[PDB]
RNA sequence: CGGAAGGCUCAGUAACGGGCGAGUAUUUAAUCUCUAGAACCGGACAACCUCAGGAAACAGAGGGGAAAACGGAGUAAGAGCAUGUGUUAGCAUGUGAUGAGAACAACAGUGCAGGAGAGUAAGAAGCCAUCCCAUCAGUUAGUAAGUAGGGUAAGGGCCUAUUUAGACGUAGACGGGUACGGGGGAUUAGGGUUUGAUUCCGGAGAGGGAGCCUGAGAGACGGCUACCAGGUCCAAGG
RNA sequence: GGAGUGUGGAUUAGUACGAAAGGAAACCCACACGUGACCUCUGGUGCAGCGGGUGUGCGGAAGUGCAACUGCCAUGCUACGUCUCCUCAAGCAUAGCUGGAAGCCUCUAAGCUAGAAAUGAGUCCUGACUCUGGAAGACGGCCGGGAAGACGACCCGUAGUUAACAGCGGUGUUGUACGAUAUGAGCUUUCUAUUGUAGUAGCGAGUAUUUGAGACACUGGUUGUUACCACCGUCGU
RNA sequence: UAGAAAGCGACGCGGCUUUUUGAUUCUUCGAUGUCGGCUCUUCCUAGCAUGGCCAUGCAGCCGUGGCGAAGUGUUGGAUUGU
RNA sequence: CCUCGUCAUUUAAAUGGUGACGCGCAUGAAUGGAAUGACGAGAUUCCCACUGUCCCUACAUGUAGACUAGCGAACCCAUUU
RNA sequence: GAGCCUCUAGUGGAUGUUUUACACAUGUAAGGGAAUUCGGCAAAAUGGAUGCGUAACUUCGGGAGAAGUAUUGGUUCAAUUG
């Protein structure tokens, strides 16, 4: 049996083999259970872990809401874990899955360490990493730009963030400089187009409203002439 | 060591006692004793047999999975943790921004 | 945005299966004409990154991140009901469930929200014509009708409750056997007798039966689900 | 007196042997029939114990008789359950060794070796006549029990972890007591004060709470209370 | 298949058994309950299986003729009173 | 009689049952012959349901029986077994 | 005026012991279902009322309750014999 450990403060991962006695002490648990590291290893006292998921040795996934030690077949839609539909909308299919309760069937258990405390777990504690992408949306970007509850042109914040990258990362360089872009804030091309729609409605009104009066000048007896079919 | 959990009663079964009954539907099922197997055959609903663990859970006399209403532990706000920007500098920028905003 | 068309066959069906008229008691993405739009906020899913399962087919954890994708806020709009007035649109008044919305590029354009009328396609209907056996004479009880309600896009025993006994038959009912139906084909002085799987139109099916999600539109099978009859690969667990 | 008997699978092996086709030979493991025991498990049985309904009795409810029906089930008994079953010695038929008669030969005339699910012993059941030991008292009845039992007989106890009743612990069987209170498909509109207001109800199968409740047993655990120290006979010094 | 005698053995001749049916009338007619089945025990050997051996027309497999041996086995059914 | 006649059907298997056949030891017409209905505590064969009849027996109840108080016989008998 | 239960009126003795085996009257039984036996002998199963649905043959009266199937308690209502 493998054990796969994630440390979400650091963004780091490690896999280990268990021994028999360690394994046998996990039996009976389920996803979203917790335990103390001392039950897996000597030391590791007070490290609290939470169980995330895993896999049958046949390869079927453990599902978070099927509380049994057995395999079932379920009918699954899009948005259900264990199924990945592609080429037709409204497709639903029947697949084998395993319940959440841990036993000798399982090949791998996934686990999250909540807090490393004073301990020095190799690989988990020795590295710190960030994200992969950058906040495109304006208000998400602003919070990261350190500001809150004040008004700027986007250019200001793009300048701040770029300069800080040049300074803090490279101390000067053309490296970094990912292609920062901003959504949900009005640029000048938008100011013009958003003015134009106001021009349209104002004329369409007057033109429509004119013809009504122009008609009534000529046809006082509109209704009595028209209605006699 | 246990043999398993009885299907009808809900009772855990000691090693070396009880029996499995296998139906033509292809299912295998474990019973504590002849008493509860017979009650199944005669279509007595388990929730009405008041000494069963099943009945006691259903009535709410015994705490069970349905009572739990569990929810994910809520955390707090952090000093804006964002790529590159060191945690400590944001602790400073946020303050400086708040000043300027006033 | 399309995969609901076209292609193949004639098993089932004596019937909305076929010919002629009519346009409703109905729904319709695209397309046309007229008209026609001041709106804020939030998370995820897939791919990406780090581990990593399974014999394969096929899947996991953890963390970012978009939309003209999605969910909420206000706001226009707004079904039904009731009374006036104009059949009947419309308008007035009272009451209100519900409740949104796309821009982008300049090679100089392409899109998307609402209405009203067209246009295309279905659903349901009117009339008339349809094979053999009497060694098959009585058949039917949602059957025939009425009142009221549910259901549907919509009329209706379509379905249900209480009342009335009807409906159809020797001018062949009911049962059984047999059949894709026309435009047409072969023979022919005339009157006839025989055939139509088969370039066009319309119907039904996808091994046999039954259920279904998505969509403007399928009871779809080069979509899904279960049984019955048969098969294929395996490391025997799928 | 007597007890274990047989079958199959795997391996030798697709081997020896045969032209080919075909095709053998210990040890180990599974089973059947027979024998002797045993209840931990699983069936069966329901005497003790807990529940339910039908007809009719004790004014109603509660507790219950009679006719009998019915769900569960301690201890016990049982098989459809579980455990059980080989080793020496003398030697049959035979095949051999040495060897005369009969200078050669020869299992036999003397002598010797290998030898059967058969025979005789041991392990297994019954137990004749015996043998070794203690002590002036011993033993039987009467009283109370069972692991024993037709009656006798056997195993045991009598001032004590003795018996019986209660607490308080422990281990089971049944299935949620009586009485209150609340609800209940529906059906109904009664009373007091007094002129008009206020007061103001009945009848009802069942279901939920109090309540894994109440009932019943056993305890070689522990506390309290109560009862029991006799008597008669026989043989001996 | 050669060849009396692996296995057979004509035509004749000598025995044993009492499990078949006869033959005879010794015992019982002032009474010995008469066929078959069911149940249960013991004995015999002229040996069907199981153990040890000898011959072969015994390659092997399957057999056939003989010797000492009676310990343990020899069943469930259909028609019929059998 | 021969005889458990031959052929078909019923069963895994039929000295049985039913259907056929007929030189019938020794069938047969009021010494009454032949084909049916309704009704038999009449004789016979098969199927469905059902079961301690059986495989293969086990447990439990009442009444007798064993032991004890009161009461109290008979059959049979050459008897030494 | 069946069986079962009660009112009026009438009624009873060979003693004590928890009492083996074999009996005689009775209950219940896993899996199998006539294998039992001359033979289903004995036992089990079916059972009242209401409705649906009912064959061969027949002297036309019958067969016929053919066979085969479903319903049934308590309470509170409607409707008046359905």
């Amino acid at each position: 049996m493998k054990l796969n450990i994630s440390y979400p403060t650091n963004g780091t991962h490690k896999t280990f083999k268990l021994d028999f006695k360690a394994e046998q002490r996990l039996y009976g648990k389920k996803t979203l259970d917790t335990f103390d590291g001392s039950i897996i290893k000597p030391e590791w006292e007070g490290l609290q872990f939470q169980i995330t998921g895993g896999s049958d040795v046949q390869g079927f996934p453990m599902i978070k809401t099927l509380l049994t030690d057995k395999r079932k077949k379920l009918l699954l839609k899009k948005g259900d874990k264990g199924f990945k539909p592609v080429n037709r909308k409204g497709l639903r299919k029947r697949k084998t899955v395993r319940g959440s309760i841990i036993a000798s069937d399982i090949s791998m258990v996934c686990v999250s360490l909540i807090d490393a405390k004073e301990v020095a777990i190799e690989g988990l504690t020795d590295v710190v990493v960030g994200a992969t992408h950058w906040p495109k949306r304006f208000n998400k970007l602003k919070a990261k730009a350190g500001f809150s509850e004040d008004a700027d042109v986007t250019a200001e914040q793009v300048l701040k963030v770029i300069k800080d990258a040049i300074l803090e990362v490279n101390a000067g360089g053309i490296k970094k400089l990912p292609k920062l872009k901003v959504s949900r804030y009005q640029t000048e091309k938008q100011k013009e187009r958003k003015a134009e729609k106001i021009k349209l409605i104002e004329e369409r009104k007057k033109k429509s409203e004119k013809e009504r009066a122009d008609f009534l000048k000529k046809y006082p007896d509109w209704q009595k002439k028209f209605a006699t079919k | 060591f246990y043999e398993g959990t009885c299907v009808y009663s809900g009772y855990p079964v000691p090693r070396g006692k009880g029996t499995y009954f296998v139906s033509l539907d292809d299912k295998s099922s474990l019973f504590f004793s002849s008493k509860y197997k017979n009650f199944s055959d005669k279509k007595i609903k388990a929730k009405r047999v008041k000494q069963t663990l099943m009945s006691k859970q259903f009535c709410g006399k015994v705490e069970s999975v349905h009572t739990e209403k569990k929810k994910k532990i809520v955390v707090q706000k952090i000093v804006r943790g964002f790529p590159a920007l060191p945690k400590d500098a944001v602790e400073k920028i946020r303050e400086q921004n708040k000043d300027y905003k006033k």
